[PDB]
């Protein structure tokens, strides 16, 4: 059983764990960019809620009671 | 639209004619001679060689990296070796760029909501892509 | 230097301004630029000209 | 033949008919490189500079560098 | 040299924009075109290659042409 | 009065009358090959000489014909 | 001139001299970046430059 | 980290001198006294033959088809054959849906923009994707 | 030359002409809803210009001259 | 005063003058298909070598057609 | 000030121009069956032959103009 | 400010140079004719011969002024 002249296997194997690392990155930030647009998307509906409870508040002080 | 078919297989049986392996014209033979398709037959044996073979690959795979660790391969290193190792971190290189492609699904990066392209993003001219 | 030019003539006039981009933006904007050189004279004039009633900056936006 | 531009040279021939029907053929005394030479064809027996090297291969090789050089950018983006 | 890169800016536009084309149902349109292309590039390159060379002649030619309208030449004896 | 005016689309029209000048350079390059075949019929031995002949000819009509183009183009394209 | 030279046969054969070898190198390169503009160029995530009609070469060459 | 490895490698061993295949054993025996991989031999052999191959497949169709044209094909209809062309029509229509969703690159249809559901995409968390 | 006891040939043609002609389909669905939002992102602008006009001219009209 | 016009209209004219260079073309051609019957009685047995370089200069002058052609559609869409 | 003027009926002068390119086409038919007959009367016996390349000139006489046509309708309709 | 203008007199214009167009045509015709008589004079046992293949170029010839014409035509109604 002679030294190997050829180290296709592991070339292949690097060529997988490469691809598989690339992948993970482009997964974290994809996850990293949805979380921020959650956090954002959370702030406008939270924006929007405090402005509807400034008009609701105007309108009550026009009524008057 | 039969003329054309007639001169298209005319051509491949001349081409066919012509090669000079006597592997592949005795199989040609055997496969008209029985009926049967020497094209199939041949990715069917591959396919069984290959499920054969994979504790072989396995095996090959540990004996290469016993090798490359032992330091026996960087003894005998020569110009060969590294034209290989330079095609080899160039694959390296070019499968991680569309490996990240592929995670983030999306060539570009995505921009994030207090970017000012967000607007870019707003007026699209087809929301549905 | 086009390149640059297009970037800082677009975001502000200034290289603070284009630097106060993140990188991705940049690329953004470097690969719009690419588009237009590939488009040149047979693209869609769309991409220099400002329709009527579009929404988006005109020229006297930083002005 | 020819490719592209690039056309193969080809020997003038120097002996007569009657001169080339006398000469005895013995392909033994040739090297392995050029046996059953064929003037349409004379490097199809030629060793590979680079065992393994496959023509495709490098083909391929350029096409990564190209794809390289085009998507860098796209996932290690720099500053101006 | 404008005619060059006008028209490699059309084939980089139609090449990179309209290759789609060959997956669809008027692919027979963009191979074609595709085609007319290649052999335009090849015209153009042969062409460009014989005039530069044709140029430099006729460059030399008007000097030594020059040179001979003044030239008068003896018979030996 | 001072007046100054500036009107875009005359560049156009500059452009068309710069190609009519290929009318004089395609007429042209038939006129050497119109000449070639009545040449090479009554001296089909030097066939060499006028084929080479023509095409030299046609390149220095080309020329001509290269001459409008990019005056064209520059009128064109700016 | 163009004289002489190796010259391969078919494509298969461009392995068989270190020039022809960088060749067929340089040709994959070329052939190659033309689909990699396409996808990138034509991909869904490219988005205009939202200040694209701010400033344009047309406008200052003019 | 190095008793799982020794440990993989020797089950992949006791496999691979399991097989009693005289071919498979007499290449990998082959393989290992000159130092060469076995499967990548066998990747190349068969790419080869597909290679040498491809105007034999064409042949093969034009005879085929004519065979079908012909009517002899449907002389000799048995059940086996009904078998086939059911399998033969399943995988045609899920080629056809996945060929519709690539081509419009979306597994839904897209809205159109006079539909109510335009507001979804308005609403969408992350413009992006 | 026996008759083909197999028509693997034929299928494969089959398979390919299938995935190609699904392509096609979702090719032109995925242009006529292109051509529709082209054509209602003109109308949107069209809608805008005459709102602006409209605006511009009871300014006018404000101005009095 | 600096005014600024711009005419939409204008691009029609320049692709007919454009167009009009296809006149030399045309007569190019029939000058070269004109001189090879000439040439065809006078040696007819080299017809093929004629009809050969008549097809190569209807080719030529085809080229100096596209170009002229070329600058029309661009004129008339641009 | 900026000034953008449409004019309508500028695509009139655009199609009288291109139809004039059909003048090129028309005489050099006339050219082609000009020499047809002096050619005929010079080799009777090929007449047939000639025909078949007059013919073939006119075929591709034409077909310029068709494009200066086409031209004269693409803006006549537009 | 945007500006749309309708000319009708324009179509005169268009008309007329469609008309340029029969020059072409016109001469055409005279050059089979003058071809014809040299023939003729050359040959003339084929008269009759020479005279089909005249016609048969005139009724082609005449076929592109007619384009030319109904162009004329449709803008000089319209
Ligand atoms: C967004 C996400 C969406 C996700 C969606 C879901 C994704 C999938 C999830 C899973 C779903 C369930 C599983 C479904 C599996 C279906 C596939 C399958 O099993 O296939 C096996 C099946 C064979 O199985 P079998 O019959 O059991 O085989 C028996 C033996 O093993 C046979 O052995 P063999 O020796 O034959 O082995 C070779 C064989 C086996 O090889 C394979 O296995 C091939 C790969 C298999 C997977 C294919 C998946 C395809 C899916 C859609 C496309 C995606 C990209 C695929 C890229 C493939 C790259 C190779 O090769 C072939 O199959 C050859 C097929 C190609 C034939 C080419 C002939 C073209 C002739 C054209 C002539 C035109 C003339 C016109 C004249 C007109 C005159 C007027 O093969 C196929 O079905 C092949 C389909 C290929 C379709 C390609 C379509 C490409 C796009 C259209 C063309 C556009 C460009 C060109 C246009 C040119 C102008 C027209
Ligand atoms: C022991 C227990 C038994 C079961 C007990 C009861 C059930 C218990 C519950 C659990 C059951 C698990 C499932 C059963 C086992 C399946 C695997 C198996 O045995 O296969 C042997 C089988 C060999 O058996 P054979 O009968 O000797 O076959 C002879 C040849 O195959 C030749 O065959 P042929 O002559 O018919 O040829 C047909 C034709 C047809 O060949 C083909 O078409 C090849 C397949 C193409 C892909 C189609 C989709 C495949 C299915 C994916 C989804 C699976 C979902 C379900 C999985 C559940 C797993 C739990 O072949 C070709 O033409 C050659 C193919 C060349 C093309 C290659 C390139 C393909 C490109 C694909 C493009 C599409 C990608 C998607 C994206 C596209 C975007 C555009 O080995 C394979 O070939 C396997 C390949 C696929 C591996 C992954 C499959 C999914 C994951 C399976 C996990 C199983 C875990 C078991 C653990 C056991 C621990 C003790
Ligand atoms: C005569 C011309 C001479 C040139 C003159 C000068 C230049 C003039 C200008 C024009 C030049 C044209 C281009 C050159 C020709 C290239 C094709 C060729 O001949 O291949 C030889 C070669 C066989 O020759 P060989 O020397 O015996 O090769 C030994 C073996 O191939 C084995 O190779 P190996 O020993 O090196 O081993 C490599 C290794 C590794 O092999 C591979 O890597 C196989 C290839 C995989 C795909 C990688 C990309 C390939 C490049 C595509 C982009 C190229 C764009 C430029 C094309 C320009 C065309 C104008 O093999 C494997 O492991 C086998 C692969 C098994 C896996 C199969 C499944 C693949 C899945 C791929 C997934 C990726 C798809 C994309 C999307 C992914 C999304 C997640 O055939 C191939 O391998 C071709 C396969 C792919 C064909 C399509 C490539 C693009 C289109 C080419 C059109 C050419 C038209 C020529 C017309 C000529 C008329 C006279
Ligand atoms: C949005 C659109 C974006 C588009 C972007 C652009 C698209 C591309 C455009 C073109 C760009 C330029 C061209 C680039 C070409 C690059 C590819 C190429 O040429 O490859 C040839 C190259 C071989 O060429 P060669 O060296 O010349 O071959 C010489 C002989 O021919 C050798 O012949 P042979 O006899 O060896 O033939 C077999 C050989 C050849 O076969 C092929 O050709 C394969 C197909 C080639 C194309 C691959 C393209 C990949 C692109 C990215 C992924 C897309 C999907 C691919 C689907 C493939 C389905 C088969 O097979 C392999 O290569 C085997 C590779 C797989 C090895 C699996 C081993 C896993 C061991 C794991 C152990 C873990 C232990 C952990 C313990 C921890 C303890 C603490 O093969 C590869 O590079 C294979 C790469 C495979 C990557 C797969 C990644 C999958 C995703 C990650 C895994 C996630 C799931 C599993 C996770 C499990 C947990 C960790
Ligand atoms: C303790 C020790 C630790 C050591 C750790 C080591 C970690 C190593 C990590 C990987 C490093 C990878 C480095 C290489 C890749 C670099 C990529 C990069 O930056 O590219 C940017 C540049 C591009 O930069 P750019 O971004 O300016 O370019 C973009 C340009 N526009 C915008 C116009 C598109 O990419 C390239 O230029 C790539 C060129 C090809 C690279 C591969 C060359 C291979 C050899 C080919 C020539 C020889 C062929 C011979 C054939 C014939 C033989 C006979
Ligand atoms: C005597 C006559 C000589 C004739 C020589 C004939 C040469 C034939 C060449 C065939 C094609 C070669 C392709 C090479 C490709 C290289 C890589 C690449 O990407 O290039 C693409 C380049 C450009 O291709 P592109 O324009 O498509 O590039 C696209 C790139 N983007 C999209 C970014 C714009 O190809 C060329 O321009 C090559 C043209 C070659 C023309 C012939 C030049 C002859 C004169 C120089 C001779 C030098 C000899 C020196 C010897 C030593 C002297 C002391
Ligand atoms: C044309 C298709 C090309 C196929 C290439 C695929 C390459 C993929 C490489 C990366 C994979 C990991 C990605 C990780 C992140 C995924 C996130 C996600 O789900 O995103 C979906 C993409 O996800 C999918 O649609 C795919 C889901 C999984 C597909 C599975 C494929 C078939 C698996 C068969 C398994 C059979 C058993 C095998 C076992 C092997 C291991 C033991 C897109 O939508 P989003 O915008 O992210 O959010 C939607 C919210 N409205
Ligand atoms: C993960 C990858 C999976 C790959 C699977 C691919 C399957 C594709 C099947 C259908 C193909 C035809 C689709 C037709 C419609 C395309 C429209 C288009 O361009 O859309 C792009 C998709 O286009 C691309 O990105 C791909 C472009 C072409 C890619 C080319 C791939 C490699 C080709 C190599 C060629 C080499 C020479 C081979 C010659 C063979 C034939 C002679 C996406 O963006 P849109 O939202 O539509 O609009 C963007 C506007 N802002």
């Amino acid at each position: 059983k002679a030294a190997p002249k050829t180290l296709h296997q592991v070339r292949n194997v690097a060529y997988f764990f490469a691809a598989w690392l690339g992948v993970q990155k482009g997964y974290i930030e994809k996850s990293a960019n949805d979380r921020l647009w959650v956090e954002h998307q959370r702030k406008v509906r939270q924006q929007n809620v405090e402005r509807q409870q400034a008009l609701d508040s105007i309108k009550l002080m026009q009524q008057g009671v | 639209l039969c003329n054309a078919a007639s001169k298209v297989q005319a051509r491949s049986a001349k081409k066919l004619a012509a090669l000079t392996d006597a592997g592949i014209q005795k199989t040609i033979s055997e496969h008209n001679a029985n009926g049967t398709d020497a094209a199939v037959s041949s990715t069917k044996r591959y396919l069984a060689e290959q499920r054969q073979l994979f504790h072989y690959r396995v095996v090959r795979f540990f004996d290469e990296c016993h090798y490359i660790i032992s330091g026996e391969y960087f003894a005998q290193y020569t110009k060969v070796n590294l034209i290989w190792d330079l095609r080899f971190l160039t694959k390296l290189v070019v499968l991680f760029l569309i490996g990240t492609v592929l995670g983030r699904q999306s060539i570009f990066p995505p921009i994030d909501p207090d970017s000012p392209l967000v607007e870019a993003l707003v007026t699209k001219v087809n929301p549905n892509y | 230097d086009h390149v640059e030019k297009a970037m800082i003539m677009r975001w502000g006039g200034t290289l603070e301004d284009v630097r106060k981009l993140s990188a991705k933006d940049q690329l953004r904007v470097r690969c719009f630029t690419d588009i237009e050189k590939l488009y040149s004279a047979y693209g869609p004039k769309d991409t220099y000209l400002q329709p009527p009633g579009d929404t988006l900056p005109g020229k006297d936006f930083y002005r | 033949y020819n490719m592209l531009v690039f056309r193969d040279p080809k020997r003038r021939p120097q002996l007569s008919e009657e001169e080339r029907a006398k000469v005895v053929v013995n392909q033994a005394e040739w090297p392995e490189e050029f046996k059953d030479f064929d003037p349409d064809d004379p490097y199809k027996n030629s060793p590979e500079i680079i065992k393994g090297m496959s023509s495709w291969n490098l083909f391929l090789w350029g096409v990564e560098c190209a794809f390289i050089y085009q998507f860098y950018e796209l996932v290690f983006p720099k500053s101006i | 040299h404008f005619l060059l890169l006008m028209f490699f800016d059309f084939f980089y536009f139609i090449f990179v924009f309209f290759f789609y084309g060959v997956f669809c149902y008027w692919f027979i349109l963009f191979i074609f075109v595709f085609c007319f292309c290649l052999l335009f590039y090849v015209f153009l390159y042969l062409l460009d290659l014989f005039a530069a060379i044709l140029q430099l002649f006729i460059f030399c030619n008007m000097i030594l042409q020059l040179i001979m309208d003044f030239l008068l030449f003896l018979l030996f004896v | 009065s001072t007046v100054a005016i500036s009107v875009q689309g005359l560049h156009y029209v500059g452009t068309g009358l710069a190609a009519i000048a290929l009318a004089g350079v395609g007429l042209g390059i038939g006129t050497i090959f119109g000449n070639l075949l009545v040449a090479c019929a009554r001296q089909p031995n030097l066939t060499k000489m006028l084929f080479n002949y023509a095409i030299l000819g046609f390149a220095l009509t080309e020329a001509i014909g290269l001459f409008a183009l990019m005056l064209a183009f520059l009128m064109l394209f700016s | 001139m163009l004289l002489g030279g190796f010259v391969p046969r078919r494509f298969s054969q461009f392995n068989r001299d270190p020039c022809w070898m960088f060749f067929i190198f340089s040709v994959g390169f070329w052939l190659g970046e033309y689909p990699a503009m396409m996808i990138k160029y034509n991909a869904r995530d490219l988005v205009y430059d939202p200040h694209r009609y701010v400033w344009s070469h047309h406008d200052d060459h003019h």
